[PDB]
């Protein structure tokens, strides 16, 4: 909820950061419609073979 | 039977489309042997009045100097006849016959025109035809049984009057090997290569759920080819297809390169 | 789809019979922090008025939600523990108290370690009191199925976390899910159609 | 200072792949250091005789300059 | 799958040409051992959870001891393990390394308190890639499109 | 000022001004002999000092040493860190500036594709 | 300034035009003068004369003309057309030597821009390609249904430098790569979608 | 995977 950079230190206490190369939505994008496609074939999956 | 250089052809067009409608006229140069065997090798393109053109542009100091010029840096030989550059409908000629029949026997009955259609023709395909003087004669050629391809013409009554007195028989066509031969990267991550597979994938989304509404709901109660195929709201599904087609000649090939 | 479905709806139906309340907000209030963000909307739940006052009268739902934003996880373990004991109840039941368990207790140390580069036994200890051997088998659990970034270095017992983003994340997800998607095709794209 | 610019950078023929050498420079510099490291890649950084960054907690000079210089019959 | 009755490099290619046919066929012998036995094959590579336990329910096919040996080797210590094998002894197909392989995947870190102890070039650890790592995966399912054209040559 | 301040080439903090000192202050803004604020304004162009070199290191480098950066810029560490956090603050640059020997990097450390983009881009006798 | 488009209404015409002179002996950088539009980016669209090349054989430091026969077919296209100047002129392939600078020098009379060199492109042909498309047959376009300077050449070839380009180069073949893998399947599928389509109609006309 | 890189 506040700057994704933050890993504090105990002993020499310092603060590390630029944690991520951020998300850049191409996974993202990509995975989850493979997760539709699913959808899709079992509607086929109706028609075919609930049908057949 | 008549034959061209296709220079002219080219010419023809040039002149033809860069003048529309206006019918823009000239007049070709070539050699005869036989009874119609006319080889053309250049069109000349005589000049345009305001609007309407006519007999006006057989003109004295034109074509007889350019006639000269032409024929000591250029083309030699006697002239063939005139032509015609018919816009828009294909090719009758009511107006343009009082114009250019009897302009013809004042050279030689060896002497044609030819109306050409640089608008109509967007094709590699263009509409040319020659014809005779059948202005009167209705008193040979086995031609392999009247040569085919003018009893299918766009049949067409005035048109086909009009080709009482026309009578067209062939173009032909030449060209050399040079001629045909003559005519015969990257930009990776700029922003290119994310957002145009940013773009694409998000409609294989919403598009995939729409291709999943359209297998939902024609696996059943679907009659009648699905209403015509829904020429209403297109196009569900081969937008994918398109959508596929599109980056897997880009995200591959030019990237192929890449390596 | 549970939570903010439950979460964004208040409920009311026929007097609530189905609903059938000492029940619903409390199902809210966990299944939230399994897949609800631990910042997006856990201050929707928090600093939410509409659950907060009927909470009130449901003080173990409650302390079971105010010990994790607090970090007193001494209590957090033992509110957890209860909610293992009203697993018995609802009939959606077995691998869905086993996984909450196993989920509410990867959240719960994952939750812990992040802010940290390095983080020593003593106040991992200090999370309970549970000492050395639960947290060492158990950890190495979860990093042996890998869904936290830590490790049990205990060269010098302290615990180390970088955290390698979700970059990998989906590589990883996408090699089952694309062999599950091919496969179901495979299942069909023979003869048998 | 112009002698030591060009022909001190021109003995920049490393096509050590990626030229990169500061430790030729402490030795063909007859000069105390950073100051012959710095400031004459500073001088030949801001006109262009030599492009390419420095790093010198490695002391390590990257460049990839351009200048189109020599006959070079036996080059 | 009678060519699937030592190899592992295509026991699971010759599983998914095994698993085909078999709507209603035995109750003994044929559409019982191909299953089971395979999937047995397909822990003695090393695959374990998470294709394995809801996939169960379909056969249920007397279903003790070879699952029990898949959890057996999903925890991977020879203390239970030994009465998997021990104590049943019956289970057949008698044709160990490899359920140490699977805690020793982890270490206590890295090394484990310099080079000893016990349980019982991409300078990231291997998460994924852009590079060469990744490709091979990738390279998969365009291979399984092109061989899913013969959908093309069917009709 | 023109071919000193307009190339971008080293400067110094007051030696240039000392050096102008019976020219750029009486010879023949900074008003003041006891006037306010003509002293803050020439204040600035101590600025024009420290924010010049340091578009040159920006222009030119990646991490230097916090006490090479700290003798360039002859300052002590505290207030060439105040300058420089002035100087990030307002995004002029992009400085991985570090209390340790880590300072100023100018570098990317995510492995964006602008080098493979920028990599793509760079790719009489016989009469 | 800009390049040189093409149209090969000039093409075919020079190539007819050596077609013309290719009698006996004389090959000759047959120069000829070309009229169309000049500005940004052109050809100058039509040829015209040449006043045919002839030296002795080889010896080339003598001239041809008329300047008003420049004027008699530039002058006189003008009734045709108004909407040309003189930049363009060309000659044989493929040597050129200082005659040829000599009739871009000499023989200037407006010609800032006509190389037949940075003005380096052959063009489109726009909206006359029809006389272009008829003219592509017998084998088709594709087939249709089918010191210094060498100096500086090498400052910029060197890269085998994997540390941090290798690394990346690596990681956007993995993404793009997984790209295909992602619609490699969606395409799959609709295809499949075909086949149950085949097998259903060709079931029903059992 | 320039000689690895049908679908036509």
């Amino acid at each position: 909820d506040k700057k994704f950079h933050g890993i504090l230190d105990q002993g020499e206490g310092v603060l590390i950061i630029f944690d991520e190369p951020p998300v850049d939505k191409t996974y993202e994008a990509a995975l989850e419609t493979i997760q539709n496609m699913s959808k899709v074939v079992d509607s086929l999956y109706n028609k075919a073979k609930k049908l057949t | 039977q008549v034959y061209i250089s296709s220079l002219a052809l080219l010419k023809m067009l040039k002149h033809g489309r860069a003048g529309v409608p206006m019918e823009v006229m000239g007049l070709m140069l070539g050699e005869f042997v036989d009874d119609y065997t006319v080889r053309v090798i250049d069109v000349f393109a005589m000049p345009q009045s305001g609007t309407g053109v006519s007999v006006e542009a057989v003109d004295p100091v034109f074509q007889a100097k350019m006639l000269d010029m032409l024929k000591q840096t250029g083309r030699p030989e006697m002239v063939v006849g005139w032509y015609h550059s018919h816009p828009g409908f294909g090719c009758w000629l009511s107006g343009v016959d009082i114009n250019t029949q009897q302009s013809f026997e004042a050279l030689s009955e060896r002497a044609v025109a030819v109306v050409v259609d640089p608008i109509q023709s967007v094709k590699g395909k263009v509409v040319i035809d020659a014809f005779r003087l059948i202005n009167a004669n209705m008193m040979p050629r086995q031609t392999t049984s009247n040569l085919g391809h003018l009893n299918k013409p766009s049949i067409q009554a005035l048109i086909h009057g009009l080709n009482r007195h026309y009578y067209s028989i062939t173009i032909n066509y030449r060209k050399n090997e040079l001629e045909q031969k003559m005519l015969l990267l990257t930009l990776q991550d700029y922003s290119e290569h994310c957002k145009h597979n940013e773009s694409v994938v998000k409609e294989m989304l919403e598009l995939a759920k729409n291709y999943n509404k359209a297998v939902e709901e024609e696996d059943k109660m679907t009659p009648e080819q699905l209403a015509i195929k829904n020429v209403g709201k297109q196009d569900p599904k081969r937008h994918l297809e398109e959508h596929v087609d599109v980056l897997m000649t880009s995200n591959i090939v030019q990237c192929l390169a890449a390596m | 789809q549970a939570a903010e479905l439950f979460l964004d709806t208040v409920s009311t139906f026929t007097s609530y019979e189905l609903m059938d309340y000492k029940t619903f907000v409390t199902y809210t209030v966990y299944v939230s922090m399994i897949a609800l963000e631990r910042p997006d909307l856990r201050e929707k739940v928090i600093k939410g008025a509409e659950i907060l006052e009927v909470l009130h009268s449901l003080p173990a739902v409650r302390q079971y939600l105010f010990s994790l934003y607090e970090c007193r996880y001494s209590v957090f373990f033992q509110s957890l523990a209860v909610v293992e004991q009203e697993m018995k109840k609802d009939w959606l039941f077995a691998p869905h108290y086993r996984y909450y368990v196993r989920e509410m207790r990867i959240h719960a140390y994952s939750q812990l370690l992040e802010s940290y580069r390095s983080l020593t036994l003593g106040y991992m200890a200090e999370a309970f009191g549970v000492g050395v051997e639960f947290i060492d088998q158990e950890l190495s659990r979860f990093i042996a199925a890998g869904r936290l970034h830590c490790k049990i270095d205990k060269v010098n017992e302290i615990v180390e976390t970088n955290r390698p983003d979700s970059k990998n994340w989906q590589y990883q997800e996408t090699i089952k899910k694309g062999d599950l998607l091919l496969n179901r095709v495979q299942k069909l794209s023979r003869v048998i159609n | 200072r112009k002698i030591q610019l060009l022909c001190m950078e021109m003995t920049f023929t490393r096509p050590a792949n990626h030229r990169q050498l500061t430790f030729e420079e402490i030795a063909k510099s007859a000069k105390i250091t950073v100051n012959e490291v710095e400031l004459l890649v500073m001088k030949a950084l801001s006109v262009g005789l030599v492009k390419g960054s420095i790093d010198e907690v490695d002391k390590r000079v990257h460049m990839t300059w351009v200048q189109p210089r020599v006959l070079d019959l036996q080059q | 799958y009678y060519t699937g009755r030592l190899e592992y490099s295509e026991a699971r290619r010759t599983m998914t040409n095994a698993l085909r046919k078999a709507p209603q066929h035995t109750a003994v012998g044929f559409k019982q051992t191909v299953h089971k036995l395979l999937i047995v094959v397909e822990l003695l590579l090393g695959e374990i959870p998470d294709r394995l336990q809801f996939r169960q329910p379909s056969l249920k096919r007397s279903l003790m001891p070879y699952f029990l040996l898949t959890q057996a080797v999903r925890t991977g210590n020879l203390a239970k393990f030994n009465q998997v094998l021990d104590q049943f002894g019956e289970k057949f197909q008698a044709d160990i390394i490899r359920l140490r392989h699977n805690v020793i995947k982890t270490g206590v870190r890295m090394i484990s308190l310099s080079y000893s102890r016990i349980s019982l070039s991409k300078e990231m650890i291997d998460i994924y890639s852009t590079r060469e790592p990744q490709l091979a995966f990738h390279q998969r399912i365009s291979f399984c499109l092109d061989i899913h054209n013969m959908s093309v040559k069917a009709m | 000022l023109l071919k000193l301040f307009t190339t971008m080439e080293l400067m110094r903090w007051s030696t240039l001004v000392e050096d102008y000192g019976m020219e750029l202050r009486k010879g023949s803004t900074d008003v003041f002999g006891s006037t306010e604020e003509g002293e803050k304004r020439w204040k600035d162009l101590k600025n024009r000092v420290v924010e010049h070199n340091i578009r040159i290191m920006a222009k030119y480098y990646t991490r230097i040493t916090m006490k090479r950066m700290a003798q360039l810029l002859d300052l002590s560490v505290d207030e060439s860190e105040a300058f420089l956090s002035n100087l990030v603050v307002n995004k002029t640059i992009f400085a991985k500036v570090d209390r340790l020997a880590g300072i100023i990097n100018f570098q990317r450390p995510k492995d964006p594709n602008n080098l493979l983009n920028d990599w793509s881009q760079k790719l009489h006798n016989l009469q | 300034v800009q390049k040189v488009v093409v149209h090969p209404l000039v093409l075919l015409s020079v190539v007819d035009h050596f077609n013309r002179i290719g009698k006996v002996g004389n090959q000759k950088r047959v120069v000829g003068v070309l009229l169309g539009s000049w500005q940004k980016k052109v050809l100058d669209v039509s040829n015209s004369f040449a006043v045919p090349f002839d030296e002795d054989d080889k010896d080339d430091s003598v001239w041809f003309l008329d300047h008003d026969y420049l004027e008699n077919m530039y002058g006189m296209f003008k009734k045709v057309n108004a909407r040309e100047r003189i930049v363009g002129w060309y000659h044989t392939g493929p040597k050129l030597h200082k005659n040829d600078i000599a009739i871009n020098e000499l023989m200037k009379r407006y010609c800032p821009n006509s190389v037949l060199h940075v003005t380096s492109e052959i063009g489109a042909e726009e909206a006359e390609e029809v006389g272009v498309e008829h003219l592509l047959r017998d084998i088709k376009d594709t087939t249709v249904g089918t010191i210094y300077q060498l100096q500086d050449v090498f400052n910029l070839l060197p890269d085998v430098s994997l540390q941090e380009f290798v690394k990346a180069f690596y990681l956007k073949t993995n993404d793009q790569m997984v790209v295909v893998y992602l619609a490699s399947l969606i395409r799959s599928v609709v295809a499949l979608h075909n086949l149950i389509n085949n097998k259903i109609a060709n079931r029903d006309a059992e | 995977q320039v000689i690895e890189y049908m679908i036509v």
